[PDB]
């Protein structure tokens, strides 16, 4: 019961980063590495 | 190994080496296993009979053991198709 | 392969699980990079 | 009979050996794209 | 002819092959029956 203002603050930062991050970040990771004329991702061995 | 004279034939759209026979081992089959290299043993014990039957039909064309442990040794001596990596391709041929 | 007199030589990898894309290459006896063979390699691996 | 017991599982394989080898067939293990090749041709070794 | 004999319509999805993968090609026997090689009456069924 001590840890609710706590946890009322945590709710409430992420409430507002996730705000910041949908204004700033809205839709830039789209597109990516494709091969000529394919879908499909080009990547190395160990990269995502 | 071997490094062959490789004349040029008729009967043959290539170049072959009448003096021994050629070996193809699998991609995917060490050579060296002790079960690979006793194979290229006893098997070395072919070629006269390849030269023989050779030289008593001189229009034979390639004549070939398969054997079950992946090997193939066929004569006039030919260098295969698509080497392993040295080209950019692959090949998969496995003579079971 | 499972021994060390086993793992030579080339094999087949297949991209995308696809068993027509194959690419050849070197098969070697790789050792762990966290191990436990003496007491000071154990002693780094408990630690990560 | 000859039985193939296909994948990476956590099943059992006694009765599959058994109908293998009770009925002068043979029993293979396939657990990736690289021992196909090599499994699904070795049964020309039992019916010869 | 010393092509390979045809089955079927072909159809490739060239949107899934990365351009250097090296696809396996052919394996099979130029099996061309006897009546597919000429004009089939009933009498030459009859000479078969």
């Amino acid at each position: 019961l001590p840890l609710f203002h706590i946890a009322l603050l945590v709710l409430f930062m992420v409430i507002i980063y996730a705000i910041i991050g949908l204004e700033l970040f809205k839709g830039k990771m789209h597109k990516t590495c494709y091969y000529i004329g394919t879908d499909i991702v080009a990547t190395v061995e160990n990269e995502k | 190994r071997i490094k062959p004279v490789f004349i040029d034939d008729a009967n043959f759209r290539r170049q072959v080496s009448y003096q021994h026979a050629a070996v193809h081992i699998p991609t995917d089959i060490y050579e060296g296993s002790t079960i690979v290299l006793n194979e290229l043993n006893w098997t070395s014990a072919l070629d006269d009979v390849f030269k023989k039957n050779r030289e008593e039909d001189p229009s034979l064309l390639w004549q070939v053991f398969g054997s079950a442990t992946g090997l193939a040794r066929y004569y006039p001596a030919s260098p295969w198709v698509d080497n392993s990596r040295t080209p950019n391709k692959i090949d998969l041929y496995d003579v079971r | 392969k499972m021994t060390e007199e086993e793992c030579r030589g080339y094999y087949y990898v297949y991209k995308d699980g696809d068993p027509t894309q194959m690419e050849l290459r070197p098969r070697q006896w790789i050792h762990n990079d966290f191990h436990f063979d003496n007491v000071l390699s154990a002693m780094m691996s408990l630690f990560t | 009979v000859f039985t193939f017991s296909v994948g990476q599982h956590n099943y059992d394989r006694g009765p599959i050996q058994w109908m293998a080898c009770e009925n002068k067939g043979y029993y293979y293990e396939i657990p990736s794209i690289g021992a196909i090749r090599i499994n699904t041709q070795e049964y020309l070794d039992v019916l010869g | 002819q010393p092509k390979p004999i045809g089955v079927g319509i072909p159809t490739i999805n060239l949107r899934k092959r990365r351009p250097n993968v090296q696809n396996p090609k052919s394996q099979e026997p130029v099996t061309l029956d006897f009546l597919d090689a000429e004009l089939e009456n009933d009498i030459k069924v009859e000479i078969r």
